[PDB]
RNA sequence: AGGGGAUCGAAGAUGAUCAGAUACCGUCGUAGUCUUAACCAUAAACUAUGCCGACUAGGGAUCGGGUGGUGUUUUUUUAAUGACCCACUCGGCACCUUACGAGAAAUCAAAGUCUUUGGGUUCUGGGGGGAGUAUGGUCGCAAGGCUGAAACUUAAAGGAAUUG
């Protein structure tokens, strides 16, 4: 996307879904960012600190995204054992 | 047939809404009441605003009724909305599932008490 | 797929299937039949002198209504009477 | 003046959001044209034709005005509004509101060598709408907007210096020529590219931060 | 007409024109 | 696929993965052979010699057992037909159906299932004559074919 | 990573089992698949609650990331859970839209109904089928107490619970009001229970 | 353009069923495109049940009922009440009621 | 769901599927060691057995075929092999 | 029938990443689709793929990391020259930056930027953006 | 060409209706409808969707077959045994919902995997008429079928939906 001498031209860098890896549209209207909180002792969480997903418009419309936060959540530890690799 | 139309229903929807302290369930005073909280311009039309005012304020006390919420329902909505315990209800008072739930603890490294029992095949 | 044949070896089909849908153009079929040179009045020609054989009134289709004061001539190259229109406002005060 | 009714239009009028790059970031749905008309001042808008397009009644026709209104800045943003309305005014007036909620960013790339800014399209794309399909090509430097009448002046408010455009289809029909150039328009973000392979922190969106004074009750 | 009776017309017609052209020949 | 038929039908047999003989058997390569032998001077197609071995015994296949395969056997012992059975068969088929013909005149579907008995052999033949397994200008005469499948 | 106090005791299980959450629906659909255990003779599938209770973890450290608990949605349609809802908005912010969903309440934003939600939850897809499609316009995560049967389109957070027992919608709404007040604070330690029963949360005739 | 799916009959995977009469006016229609109507009635009218059970010389009555089974043309099926012209979008409903 | 282990697949789903549509191609046939109190000698049986047996001793009928894997008889015992 | 199998292989691949899955089977896994994969695992538009090796000629499985929106063949494959390579790219590549179109050549099967720095020709197998 | 020939029934006879009615309606009624031996080779012969192959989305029935159940039912109440139920599976006629996709739309799970345009292959079409006409050839006992124009004429014909 930069020129040949650095200097990086673009309006803004695309977003990509975290299920498909697809680049979210400007007018995707169905494509939604998720936001979780991450927890600390005694029950407790903390502001500020997000583990952040993008998912896509389309996997939306598949009915599918319920199994994508499921993977996302499996691989990173915000879910230790929901979704099976094996089917 | 004596259907109440659009105007006398929407205008019975505002004042109730406005004044409902202000209100009261006798039809004869409620009606000297429309005068001062608005211009009604006939009388035979204000008639028909009261009526129907006293007809919904005899539905109210019977219970509140959809679509219609006044200033002290909200508070008593804010009384509801502060319900608040010292402790909630789930607790470690004592996971009571299958072999699965004890791969939530053993699989990426977690220590939890589990009781695992498992479910019939 | 696609209905047509796709194969590195499937020249001769395609050369057979243009070259005869090309037999349903008009002008591929008007330049290979030579309906030009056989079947109109003007012999490959964009002009042909005539000579005037009497001037006919010709009521226009509807929705105009005008008697256009057409002309029907002879053409001289082949012998083909003609039917001919003259422009603007009349003339025939200008040709006999 | 103009009191904002959505959270999107309190961050803009608070100034928490400096620039649309940031809406497009989120994908920021927009509901309201001031939004658009006080975070882009420089906006130049643009009739593109009107169509007079009537009902058959009991009176007879009744008629109402479409009205196509194109708008962009020549910095990479454009905007297509269609409205049809019983005077030609009013769907003029109002054409140029619903171009301000459909502004998208267009992609602006390189044909060959990636020298200076940028001038074409970063790649080819497809736009649909009915059965026009307008192909944009991306062209080298000083090719020109090679493209219809109504489709040059979309991409000249798009701010594309040089482009191809292969529109097939009944191409006549002049709202789905330029609804199928704004879509392929926007897919071109939507493609993708090698380029942008990197992962990304995913940043976090405007609304989610500033919550403690959007819509305060 | 309906394709069916324009055919008929058609086939009355060609059966008069080969009689007529078989009692010519 | 079906080539003669409208049917989608995948109804085969697949044999495992294990190429080598099975720790339940217990014949041998030099055993098994004359049980080869003495079946196909019983006269049976190798359809069913390999019906009768994987059934009467535990001998699963010719290949999966030995290092070669029935007909391959029986053409290296000697005891190899004339024409393959595959269009013996076929020309059985079709003088069966040649013969209710003539009894049968107006069993059209009969008389159209005919023609694609022999076109089935035919296509048949038409492989065995380039693979040289019949003989070169073999044709079908489809008089004197009982001849042939007795 | 999780702190060891979130252990599914039998006491809550119990709470489970009185709600009848594990028993469902008689057919599963292909997204609804691994969070069934396996089938009964009688023909009622089961859904296990540890998945259950694990997803509802995961809706509610989503509900508490967003610092604001009044852009956040409940929705309702049927009586069957209206109480539920109505008491899930009376402990945090959470605004409510029981009964009629009144579509355009999420676009339309000269409606008095017209909200300005960062996050959803509904009842079931099913019955709140309009809010979903509302919801996929302005780019609304949606947490969903789907049924195995129910369609789970424009859903991102599925928590598998019965619709069928009374008590199953009002426990697991009443279990997700439990967690995120834990999450969010004015709480004390997760050693003893709740003072009443949870028959406040359930729908009552009349 | 194409009205019905199935275009308005039982037919896929035949190509020809039978020929069957209408019982109104006689038309010659495929038995699966005829519009069929189970006429199940009882014999005596139910305004005549009393007099015919005063006349009858058995303590019990059987009370029966003949059968039939009406096989209707289209037009005679929409002239004669037993279908009617549905919304487009009824079209699709196939429950009896 | 757009992702499965398509290697190790679970034996529930393997044995739930077609013997030809398995990921390794297989059968689901079986042999059988088959004892009849008419004979003393061992008798392997295909499951499917296709064609009635006869004993290699004795005239005896130990299978029965059908269109699929064939019926044993009743007073015959057997084992899997 | 399957008259072409690496055309079975890439549109089964094409509905997978238009589907958006992260795997796909293919069947039945030839050598020239495995050479075809290798030049675009090399270049990352797909994962590490697994083949499945039976006595039937096998199946693989494909893992697709997204990066792969177009993976499309050629048929048949025509005879490409030199000058003819970069007729086919303005064509069928959507840019002049990056895409492949993927050819079997005697030195090998690779794309059209390695066959053109070796300055060697070919048949065109398929192309990948 | 022969046998057969009950009903229905082209033609025809009439009797009504109607301004007319040699059409609809009524009663007859020939060929025909049936068969066998030959012809014809046409149908809105239509799923108006070539055939083969792969993949993509879910579901529930149903046909035929096959697998499994400490499942039910049948003289003996798990002992001599088919049908049914459930879980599957292959092949078929299909259907319902949603369309990511496609299409001009109706609609389509194929009409999808087609401007991000290439799985293989056959046939057909190039505005409407003239016209499936004329001529020629071939097949047929004939009726006619297959192939098949042009002159000339016209700025529309047509498809799907919307409102009146």
């Amino acid at each position: 996307m930069e020129n040949d001498k650095g200097q990086l031209v673009e309006l803004y860098v695309p977003r990509k879904c975290s299920a498909t890896n697809r680049i979210i549209k400007a007018d995707d209207h169905a494509s939604v960012q998720i936001n979780v909180a991450k927890v600390d002792e005694e029950g407790r969480a903390i502001p500020g600190e997000y583990v952040t997903y993008a998912l896509s418009g389309y996997v939306r419309s598949r009915g599918e995204s319920d199994d994508s936060l499921n993977r996302l959540a499996q691989n990173d530890g915000l879910l230790k054992n929901v979704w099976s690799y094996s089917r | 047939g004596r259907v109440r139309t659009k105007t006398v229903k929407r205008a019975s929807k505002a004042l109730i809404e406005r004044y409902y302290p202000k209100l009261t369930l006798d039809f004869q005073t409620n009606k000297r009441l429309c005068d001062e909280i608005a211009t009604i311009q006939s009388k035979r039309l204000r008639n028909k605003i009261a009526g129907y005012t006293t007809h919904l304020m005899k539905r109210i006390q019977k219970g509140p009724v959809r679509g219609i919420s006044f200033k002290l329902q909200e508070e008593e909505r804010e009384r509801k909305d502060q319900y608040v315990p010292e402790v909630s209800a789930l607790d470690l008072s004592r996971l009571n599932v299958d072999n699965q739930t004890s791969d939530l603890v053993k699989s990426l490294g977690l220590k939890l008490p589990l009781s695992v029992i498992n479910v019939s095949a | 797929g696609k209905g047509k044949p796709r194969g590195l070896n499937s020249a001769r089909k395609l050369r057979v299937h243009r070259r005869n849908n090309r037999w349903a153009e008009n002008n591929y079929k008007k330049r290979l039949l030579g309906t030009a040179f056989k079947s109109s009045p003007f012999g490959g020609s964009s002009h042909a002198k005539g000579i005037v054989l009497e001037k006919l009134g010709i009521e226009s289709k509807q929705p105009n209504s005008a008697i256009r004061k057409c002309v029907r001539v002879q053409l001289i190259k082949n012998g083909k009477k003609v039917t001919a229109f003259v422009p603007n406002d009349g003339c025939l005060n200008f040709v006999d | 003046g103009w009191v904002p009714v959505t959270k999107l239009g309190r961050l803009v009028k608070a100034g928490k959001i400096t620039t649309i790059e940031e809406i497009f970031l989120h994908s920021l749905p927009v509901k309201e044209f001031q939004i658009i008309d006080t975070l882009l001042p420089g906006l130049q808008d643009e009739v593109m034709n009107i169509k007079p397009v009537q009902k058959q009644t009991r009176a007879g026709q009744r008629t109402r005005f479409k009205a196509v209104v194109v708008v962009g800045d020549s910095n990479g943003h454009v905007g297509l509004g269609i409205k049809t309305a019983k005077e030609v005014a009013g769907a003029i007036r109002a054409g140029i509101i619903i171009a301000k909620l459909s502004v998208i960013p267009i992609r602006r790339g390189y044909w060959g060598t990636n020298l200076g800014q940028p001038h074409s399209l970063a790649t080819k794309t497809t736009g649909k709408c009915g059965s026009v399909t307008v192909r944009l090509i991306p062209a080298p430097r000083g090719s020109g907007i090679v493209a219809s009448p109504a489709v040059k002046k979309l991409l000249q408010l798009a701010g594309v210096e040089d482009v191809y455009t292969q529109s097939n289809g009944k191409t006549r029909t002049l709202e789905n020529t330029l609804k199928a150039a704004f879509v392929a328009i926007g897919n071109t973000y939507g493609f993708l590219t090698p380029n942008l392979w990197a992962e990304q922190p995913l940043p976090v969106s405007p609304l989610d931060i500033y919550s403690d004074e959007a819509s305060a009750q | 007409m309906r394709a069916k009776w324009r055919k008929k017309r058609t086939r009355r017609l060609k059966r008069k024109r080969r009689k007529v052209r078989a009692r010519s020949k | 696929g079906r080539m003669h038929s409208a049917g989608k039908g995948i109804s085969s047999s697949a044999i495992p993965y294990s190429r080598n003989a099975p720790a339940w058997f217990k014949l041998s390569s030099e055993s098994v052979i004359e049980q080869i032998v003495k079946y196909a001077r019983k006269g049976l197609t190798p359809s069913q010699i390999g019906v009768l071995l994987r059934d009467a015994h535990g001998v699963t296949q010719a290949r999966v057992i030995t290092g070669n395969k029935i007909m391959r056997i029986l053409k290296s012992n000697g005891l190899a037909p004339e024409i393959p059975e595959d269009l013996y068969y076929l020309i059985k088929k079709a003088v069966s159906v040649r013969k209710h013909l003539e009894r049968n005149r107006k069993d059209k579907d009969a008389k159209f299932r005919l023609i694609l008995i022999e076109s089935r052999i035919h296509r048949l033949a038409r492989y065995y004559r380039t693979v040289a397994v019949l003989p070169p200008n073999w044709k079908y005469e489809s008089a004197t074919a009982s001849a042939l499948v007795n | 990573s999780l702190p060891a106090t979130f252990d599914l005791t039998p006491e809550d299980a119990q709470l489970l089992l009185a709600a009848n959450t594990h028993l469902g629906a008689r057919n599963v659909q292909v997204h609804q698949e691994p969070y069934v255990f396996n089938a009964r003779p009688d023909g009622v599938h089961v859904i296990n609650v540890g998945k259950t209770w694990e997803k509802l973890v995961l809706a509610a450290r989503i509900i508490a990331a967003i610092p604001n608990p009044e852009d956040v949605v409940a929705i309702s349609s049927r009586t069957f859970g209206q109480r539920a809802v109505l008491k899930f908005a009376a402990h945090t912010g959470a605004t409510p839209i029981a009964g009629r969903f009144t579509p355009g309440s999420f676009t339309n934003y000269i409606t008095r109904s017209f909200k300005e939600p960062r996050l959803v939850i509904v009842t079931d897809p099913r019955s709140d089928a309009q809010a979903i499609k509302e919801a996929s316009y302005v780019n609304i995560p949606v947490i969903a107490l789907t049924d195995l049967d129910s369609p789970s389109e424009f859903v991102d957070v599925a928590i598998p619970c019965n619709n069928r027992g009374k008590h199953s919608i009002g426990l697991i709404w009443y279990l997700l009001a439990r967690e995120v007040l834990r999450l969010r604070g004015a709480l004390v330690d997760r050693t003893q229970p709740w003072s009443i029963m949870p028959d406040l949360y359930f729908y009552r005739d009349p | 353009p194409k009205k019905r799916a199935s275009n308005g009959r039982n037919k896929k995977g035949r190509g020809h069923v039978k020929p069957v009469r209408c019982v109104n006016c006689s038309k010659s229609i495929p038995k699966d495109k005829a519009i069929k109507r189970m006429a199940i009635r009882n014999i005596v009218e139910a305004a005549a049940v009393r007099d015919l059970s005063e006349a009858s010389v058995y303590p019990e009555y059987a009370l029966p009922k003949t059968y039939n089974k009406l096989h209707y043309c289209v037009s005679c099926a929409i002239h004669a009440r037993i279908v009617r012209v549905r919304s487009r979008e009824d079209r699709k409903n196939r429950a009896p009621p | 769901v757009l992702v499965q282990d398509l290697l190790h697949p679970t034996a529930a789903s393997e044995a739930r599927k077609h013997k030809l549509k398995t990921l390794v191609q297989g059968p689901r046939s079986y042999f059988l060691d088959v004892k009849c109190p008419g004979c003393l000698n061992i008798t392997t049986v295909f499951s499917h057995a296709q064609t009635a047996v006869t004993c290699e001793s004795c005239s005896t009928i130990l299978c029965t075929p059908t269109g699929g894997k064939a019926k044993l008889s009743e007073g015959t015992s057997f084992r899997r092999k | 029938t399957r008259s072409s199998v690496l055309a079975d292989a890439l549109n089964a691949i094409n509905n997978a990443e238009k589907t958006g899955k992260r795997q796909v089977l293919i069947r039945p896994s030839s050598k020239v689709i495995i050479k075809f994969l290798q030049v675009m695992q090399k270049h990352g538009y797909i994962g590490e793929f697994e083949y499945i090796d039976d006595h039937r000629s096998g199946k693989i499985v494909v893992q697709l990391n997204g990066r792969l929106n177009k993976c499309g063949v050629i048929s048949p494959r025509f005879n490409v020259k030199i000058g003819d390579i970069e007729k086919w790219t303005a064509n069928l590549l959507p840019a002049r930056q990056f895409g492949y179109v993927i050819l079997t050549t005697s030195a090998g099967i690779m794309d059209h930027e390695e066959a053109r720095r070796k300055h060697v020709s070919g048949k065109i197998l398929g192309f990948v953006y």
